[PDB]
């Protein structure tokens, strides 16, 4: 049952803004930037299947 | 906004009032105080209606004017007011509190807890916030009858006691004063038991009590004795590792005196979480709600038996009541390892279902299927009353079983397991050949499972054994007694039907005829917080992916899907959580033109590896619009599909295993998007909206 | 212009009375070859009177001053030559004493510093002199309009 505590805490993470850095609580407009800038790099969006169609 | 909302209509207010030459005096003053409470925040305009109007509320919004600017001061002039109402006004000293509260969150001057001695202390300072503080808070005796005399909170460690004076003081006289006091309580309780099982804590009177009770011998030991005691009551059957330890080195009459010390010493440690779990009920009969809940649920389960008096007095007696469409969660603590728990989840879920029984869709008909012990007294609880609507969706659960997957197919698809075993077993079978029951015996589990799908497959309901059992009794020829070549028979015989055509699939008439014969049926609400009235039109396998059965209802229309070999129970939880997230936002959710919601998908477990959801509202895939753009390029070319969806990227990859492009999947990237258009989706909803201003919106 | 291609939509956003994160974008969206974008938003954001003197400052230092005598911006921020984008400051005549508030004040600074300068335009003055709070001035003002006054 050691799972779903490491998505439990992996969620009290990403909500305590810890998710990159354990040791930082980034702001909120700093992790929306994070998120956003790791969702639009075209290095991340390009080691993506074929199904999810990153292209488009 | 200001304007020309409110300063349009103030505008011809203060004339239509200028001229006294009826009851124009009231609602002008109204208009003038919610002019002044924006916030946010025009300043000037705030002050000038402030002025005009100098409803009592004229005396609280001027409180925020200077918190906005002038916090010390607004502080002060928020407490002074707050003594003041001590007349049968309720709806104000409750706000006059919150809004201190929330101002007095700072841990920026740090003077309330600094002043925390100065409640009995001979206080002489220091700040009117202070002493006004003060005096409010001691007022609390000229009106949860305690929160804590000395021991509670700065006894074992707490936080500020004037944070939790303020909320208990906000109780006069009945709405949502009350979360904001239990939820600090429970939030501070369970960093006090925390502390505890981690370090322990002992008063004073109790403490001389025990000393003066095991007299004469020595008090030497009773220190140890104390001690002990304290960490054992903070730690936590458990009453017993008490005497444990207390018999050890005195091991002496007093048994019950030691165990009643011990239920004291650890009496105030939870007082803490008993005040949270009193105003969280208080809140719920009064009146987030599902915090509460949960933190309520949490309490119960981590521990019961403290204090058991608050939890099993309330909770029974009219919890909210009740909560049911609300937490759901009832069922998973049904099965806790304690007792006394799952009997006030039952009365709970009875008193749930015995109002608005529509909430609680298929709650434990369901779980009965496959906890069971209460499952059992919760379906006749809830459903001994009309048994029509209860023998009704117990039915359709048995019919979406039976639908389930069904396994008509699964024989082939675990027979093609085999990919090396029929081989590895007849490579041994030549090798004994070439040497000269054990090659026959290899594929026991073969032979169990071709034996569980005739023992489960027996009287379209007819095509069931005559279309899919057809063959079975001849598909074993071979597997049964036994290279294992005779094993594509019926691995075509079910394959080949589905094959036959794309939207393979029957109609209401098939092994689940009930449904297109239940005409009518009592409201079941299949997932949703009512139009269950006969029966959906029909049913579909879904050609796209694998593998779902859409299904209408046309309720009092509402498509739903199967999902065999799932477990649809993550989902639900997920779904919850989304559900509690969108209510989290309904506080913002006030223009907030672009409500904040997100799309739910009813989702409702009909057993392990199964689930009957709703397929989706009105909402089209992108795939299917990039896949009409691919289609429309292709005949533009053509008169100048496929695409395919994943042929296309390796089209354009080979010209670079894995592999490492590294470095080269950027660039297949950036010659895919040069291509297709990113205004796909944009032009979708451009094109997809009746007006100009509707796109805006949209 | 790029210019003038944003003074409208940033007018336009304002007019739905929301969509300030619209403009909000544009503010960051100006790495497309300016910061007034940053405040032309700032009135439905956090208030129309704050925004207003973001605008003021904004306008500097192309120009005087423009302050006006009480503002309270002490603490009321604890809630290139372009040629167009002058006169489209006039939002601060929507921003500034037209919600109601003593306006003249806001009138004389614009003629101030436009006696310096060409093609800044104000708006109507005997639409805005209707604050006079006195049927008798009311009436003087009003029967100057582009109306036909009545008569009773």
């Amino acid at each position: 049952n050691s799972y779903a505590v490491s998505v439990w805490k992996r969620v009290k993470a990403k909500l305590e803004g810890r998710d990159v850095d354990p040791n930082r609580r980034m702001s909120v407009a700093e992790q929306v930037d994070y998120v956003i800038k790791e969702a639009t790099n075209l290095d991340n969006l390009a080691q993506l299947y074929e199904g999810w169609t990153a292209w488009v | 906004s200001t304007l020309q909302l409110y300063c349009s209509s103030a505008l011809e207010n203060t004339v239509s009032n200028r001229l006294s030459t009826a009851l124009r005096y009231t609602m002008y003053q109204n208009q003038l105080l919610e002019k002044i409470k924006e916030q946010t925040v025009p300043i000037r305009s705030h002050l000038m209606e402030l002025g005009l109007t100098a409803v009592q509320l004229g005396k609280t919004t001027t409180a925020q004017d200077l918190v906005q600017h002038f916090k010390k001061l607004s502080t002060q002039g928020q407490v002074d007011e707050k003594w003041g109402p001590e007349l049968d006004i309720e709806k104000t000293k409750l706000l006059y509190t919150a809004g201190q509260s929330t101002h007095a969150m700072e841990m920026l001057s740090s003077c309330a807890i600094s002043f925390c001695k100065s409640v009995k202390a001979e206080y002489a300072v220091a700040k009117s916030i202070l002493t006004l503080a003060k005096w409010i808070q001691a007022e609390w005796k000229e009106i949860p009858r305690i929160e804590s005399e000395s021991t509670v909170h700065i006894g074992v460690g707490e936080p500020d006691f004037i944070l939790g004076q303020l909320y208990h003081l906000s109780s006069v006289q009945a709405a949502k004063s009350w979360a904001a006091l239990a939820s600090w309580a429970y939030r501070w309780g369970r960093k006090v038991v925390d502390n505890a099982s981690q370090g322990e804590g002992v008063r004073l009177l109790p403490r001389e009590k025990s000393e003066v009770q095991n007299l004469l011998p020595d008090t030497i030991t009773e220190e140890e004795k104390e001690r002990i005691y304290g960490i054992l009551g903070q730690a936590v059957e458990d009453d017993m590792v008490d005497v444990i330890w207390r018999q050890l080195i005195s091991s002496c009459t007093e048994g019950v005196i030691k165990v009643w010390r011990k239920v004291v010493d650890r009496i105030f440690s939870l007082y803490k979480l008993s005040c949270s779990a009193y105003f969280t009920f208080l809140k719920l009969n009064a009146g987030m709600i599902v915090m509460a809940t949960l933190r309520l649920l949490r309490l119960l389960v981590k521990h019961a038996g403290e204090l058991r008096q608050y939890l099993e007095h309330g909770l029974e007696t009219t919890p909210t009541a009740p909560w049911r469409g609300i937490i759901p969660q009832l069922f998973s603590r049904l099965n806790h390892p304690e007792v006394y728990v799952r009997q006030s989840i039952c009365n709970l879920l009875c008193r749930v279902a015995q109002d608005s029984p529509h909430l609680i869709l298929y709650p434990a008909i369901v779980g009965t299927i496959s906890m069971q012990d209460c499952y059992s007294k919760i379906v006749d609880k809830l459903s001994s009353a009309n048994p029509t609507m209860v023998l009704q969706v117990q039915m359709l659960v048995a019919e979406l079983r039976r639908v389930t997957v069904l396994w008509d197919e699964l024989w082939l698809g675990v027979l093609l397991q085999q990919h090396m075993y029929v081989l590895r077993r007849i490579q041994q079978l030549e090798d004994e050949v070439k040497r000269v029951e054990k090659h026959t015996a290899l594929m026991k589990p073969i032979v169990f499972a071709l034996e569980h799908v005739r023992s489960i497959t027996a009287a379209e309901k007819w095509f069931q054994d005559n279309y899919g059992d057809a063959i079975e009794n001849a598909l074993e020829k071979l597997k049964t007694p036994l290279s294992w070549i005779p094993f594509k028979e019926i691995m075509l015989s079910l394959q080949q039907r589905a094959q036959k055509r794309a939207s393979y699939i029957l109609r209401l008439e098939e092994i689940s005829p009930w449904l297109a014969a239940m005409t009518n049926t009592e409201i079941a609400l299949p997932g949703e917080v009512v139009t269950i009235h006969s029966v959906g039109g029909t049913i579909t396998i879904l050609p796209t992916k694998t593998k779902p059965k859409k299904l209408l209802f046309l309720g009092s229309s509402y498509p739903y899907l199967f999902k065999g070999l799932e477990d649809l129970h993550l989902d639900e939880r997920i779904m919850q959580f989304l559900s509690i997230v969108n209510t989290m936002f309904a506080t913002i959710n006030r223009q907030e033109t672009p409500r904040f919601h997100a799309r739910h998908y009813s989702v409702t477990p009909l057993g392990t590896r199964s689930g009957l959801i709703q397929w989706v509202d009105g909402a089209t895939p992108l795939f299917g619009l990039y896949k009409r753009w691919q289609q429309r390029e292709a005949a533009l070319q053509a008169q100048k599909i496929v695409p395919r969806p994943s042929e296309l990227y390796y089209s354009k990859i080979g010209p670079a295993r894995r592999d490492w492009p590294l470095h080269v999947m950027k660039a297949v990237l950036e010659e895919l998007m040069e291509a297709t258009p990113p205004n796909l989706l944009a032009k979708e909803l451009w094109s997809s909206c009746t007006t100009p201003d509707e796109w805006w919106r949209v | 212009d790029e210019g003038h291609g944003n003074n409208q939509l940033r007018l336009v956003l304002l007019l739905q009375y929301l969509e300030n994160l619209e403009k909000l974008m544009y503010n960051a969206y100006e790495g497309c070859a300016p910061k007034v974008i940053r405040t032309f938003f700032y009135t439905n954001r956090q208030t129309c009177q704050d925004w207003l003197t973001r605008i003021r400052l904004s306008i500097m230092r192309v120009g005087l001053l423009a302050g006006q005598p009480a503002v309270t911006v002490r603490h009321g921020f604890d809630l290139l030559e372009v040629t167009i984008m002058m006169v489209v400051e006039a939002l601060c005549e929507l921003h500034c004493p037209e919600a109601i508030q003593g306006i003249a004040v806001w009138s004389s600074s614009i003629v101030g510093k436009n006696l310096l300068w060409i093609n800044s335009v104000a708006q109507q003055a005997e639409g805005r002199f209707e604050k006079a709070s006195v049927e008798y001035q009311e009436h003087l003002c009003a029967m100057t309009g582009v109306d036909c006054c009545i008569s009773s």
